[PDB]
């Protein structure tokens, strides 16, 4: 009996709304109305869904000239990034930021690693000396695992390679006090450096050989393939490289001390591809300073300059020649902004002159990687979500398995939201498209 | 679309749907009721259930 | 398209206000009255100086 | 003493040089604000 | 004494339930089934 409209007439009869359903970003954040919010006090409302979440492009910018292909950033903490983390964030998509609770010769050491990483090698082999006994050998083998030794002529890394020492050699050895020496085998087949990893594996295969050691000129050891490790066949397209020397990415963080300046230039010498001004609140003459100083003397260095919450920091550290800014402070204190709306305020202003925003601070789910982007982070760090990893200095397992995960949860955040990449996101974000939703505090429980 | 023609005595209900938008979708293309709810079964899309 | 990062500086002035709220607006009891400290916070602004010279008379 | 080495480094991050200066700072609106909801505080 | 007669991924199963010496009812290793690729 009663009179309906005309199913056919739905999408119609949305043009006869003011608005879309649901909050703009801009409406979301008003200061007057709502204030301060954080993550857990919104929602990003549905779209769309007219794609698979396999097609969802996730680049994102680092600085004016870095563009990762994921969004994360390893956080520059003594308890997340040292060199073994940062060297699989960028394998896997991202970046590491190595931290600075180090001396500067540590943390150059750290970051030469990194630029030298070769996927699919040993790049820090175990070695062993002459003069060393089977003894020596076999301790060795129950602590590290494994007993494929190549043995250097003064017993360390670097040294010049002599032979090779393995378990089959071992096994059936009397008279544990016999040296190395008269065991081992003295001709070694060998590659030289620069040879691919097809190379490599081809080599291993017509030798029937379980290692091969790397060379240089001077017939020093390099690095070492395991034929073990290349039948697990694990390999990285989305690995982040530097575009002039191919080499995995790299980034490092110092303080804005005088001390720094020096500890900086051991950092570039060693090919630091980007470098985070570490510090609780940026807007300062000594950070200023010190990033013109690094801009006129190293020119081939982004500097992300930081911390700041507000749109007056940014656009002072924007002037000073910043490549990208670092957003959070402290996410009890007396300074300090709520994250999410410190986000949204520095990125509405710092978007503007493309200098990409890092997010760090209370980032512990894939929810919140979302939302940190929606509202305007090009990228976000990321901190004790990835504390106790494998490849951090818990028990959360390898960052193999854990980023994947992430970079497939925001696939489909965004397929939900019905954006197909995190450019798009931002775009139809700023015009007004996504929508938002204000939670209360029973909604959260929910 | 495909259940409306093949099956015609079937009545479809389609969801989940937090939004005027996507009702708006859905309804157009023939269900014949809504199922609302995202999120009330931290996550980043969703809805306050009685908004 | 960007700006350029020259402008930065200048480009403050577009906005009516300054970023956050003034202890007026913070302060308002028919919008959000009843505030202690743990309800809000201070922005930082600008370093120039070391901590050591500030005078807390 | 650590709550006077304290407040001076509240102070230098508002940056302020004195008690006097942040008064008038304040006042003047130059020194800005943020509301926190209760999530925020949890943070 | 142990002893499988005449496939290489049966032979890396029988390994992990008990030693890969097995002779064939004429003599297997693991060194033969290291890095079989089939
Ligand atoms: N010299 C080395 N330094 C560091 N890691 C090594 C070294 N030799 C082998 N490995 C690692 O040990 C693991 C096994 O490789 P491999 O199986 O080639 O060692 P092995 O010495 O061959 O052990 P086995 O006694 O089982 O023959 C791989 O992950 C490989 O990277
Ligand atoms: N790259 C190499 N060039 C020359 N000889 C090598 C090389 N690597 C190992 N050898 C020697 O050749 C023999 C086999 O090397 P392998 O490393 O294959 O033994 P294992 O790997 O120790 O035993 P398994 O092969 O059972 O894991 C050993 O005597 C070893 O010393
Ligand atoms: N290059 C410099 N020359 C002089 N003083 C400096 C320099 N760099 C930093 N400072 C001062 O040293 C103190 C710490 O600087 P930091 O950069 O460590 O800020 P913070 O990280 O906020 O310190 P905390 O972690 O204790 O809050 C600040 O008072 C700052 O003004
Ligand atoms: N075919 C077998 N039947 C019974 N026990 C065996 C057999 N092969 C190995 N073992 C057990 O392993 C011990 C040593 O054998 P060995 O270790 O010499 O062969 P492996 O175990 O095959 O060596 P790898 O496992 O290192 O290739 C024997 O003393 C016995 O306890
Ligand atoms: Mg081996």
């Amino acid at each position: 009996h009663m009179t309906y409209r005309d199913a056919a007439t739905a999408l119609e009869h949305l043009a006869t709304y003011a608005e879309k359903d649901g909050l703009s970003v801009e409406q979301l954040m008003d200061s007057k109305t709502r204030g301060g919010l954080t993550y857990n006090d919104f929602l990003v409302l549905p779209g769309k869904i007219d794609f698979p979440s396999s097609e969802v492009v996730l680049s994102s910018r680092l600085t004016k000239k870095i563009t990762l292909n994921a969004p994360f950033v390893s956080s520059p903490m003594d308890t997340v990034t040292e060199a073994d983390m940062a060297i699989h964030m960028a394998l896997l998509g991202g970046i590491g930021i190595i931290h600075h609770n180090c001396t500067a010769e540590e943390q150059a050491e750290m970051v030469r690693r990194v630029k030298k990483y070769e996927n699919g090698f040993i790049n820090a082999p175990v070695v062993v000396g002459p003069d060393a006994t089977v003894a020596d050998v076999r301790r060795m083998k129950n602590e590290f695992g494994f007993a494929g030794f190549p043995v250097t002529d003064d017993g360390k890394p670097t040294g010049k390679l002599q032979g090779i020492i393995t378990s089959r050699d071992i096994q059936f050895v009397e008279d544990e006090t016999l040296l190395v020496s008269e065991i081992m085998t003295k001709d070694v087949i060998t590659g030289k450096q620069g040879i691919n990893l097809e190379e490599a594996n081809q080599i291993l295969k017509n030798t029937k050989k379980g290692k091969l050691p790397i060379v240089d000129e001077a017939g020093c050891l390099v690095s070492m393939l395991s034929r073990t490790d290349l039948m697990k066949n694990q390999s990285y397209p989305l690995a982040s490289k530097s575009a002039d020397t191919k080499q995995l990415l790299c980034g490092a963080a110092i303080g804005t001390i005088d001390a720094d300046r020096q500890r900086l230039a051991m950092l570039v010498e060693a090919g630091l591809d980007v470098v985070v001004l570490d510090s609780s609140q940026g807007n300062s003459v000594f950070q200023i300073n010190m990033i013109k100083w690094i801009k006129e003397t190293f020119p081939d260095l982004q500097v992300i300059a930081g911390n700041v919450v507000t749109r007056e920091q940014a656009a002072s550290l924007i002037h000073a020649g910043a490549d990208g800014l670092r957003i959070g402070m402290g996410s009890v204190m007396a300074c300090g902004r709520p994250q999410g709306t410190a986000v949204y305020n520095v990125t509405q202003f710092a978007n503007q002159f493309g200098v990409p925003c890092i997010a760090d601070g209370g980032v512990q789910n894939i929810g919140h990687i979302t939302k940190a982007i929606a509202l305007g982070a090009s990228t976000v760090m990321m901190g004790g979500m990835l504390a106790g990893t494998t490849e951090s200095p818990i028990d959360k397992g390898s960052i193999k398995k854990y980023i994947p995960y992430l970079y497939n949860g925001l696939q489909h955040s965004c397929q939900d939201i019905g954006v197909r990449s995190l450019v798009e996101f931002r775009e139809k974000v700023d015009s007004g498209s996504v929508r938002f939703e204000f939670r209360t505090p029973s909604a959260q429980l929910e | 679309k495909w259940i409306k023609e093949t099956f015609p005595d079937l009545q479809v209900i389609a969801g989940n749907v937090v939004t005027r938008e996507q009702a708006a979708s859905l309804i157009h293309a023939g269900a014949d009721g809504l199922r609302i709810g995202m999120g009330s079964g931290v996550m980043a899309c969703g809805r306050p259930q009685g908004t």
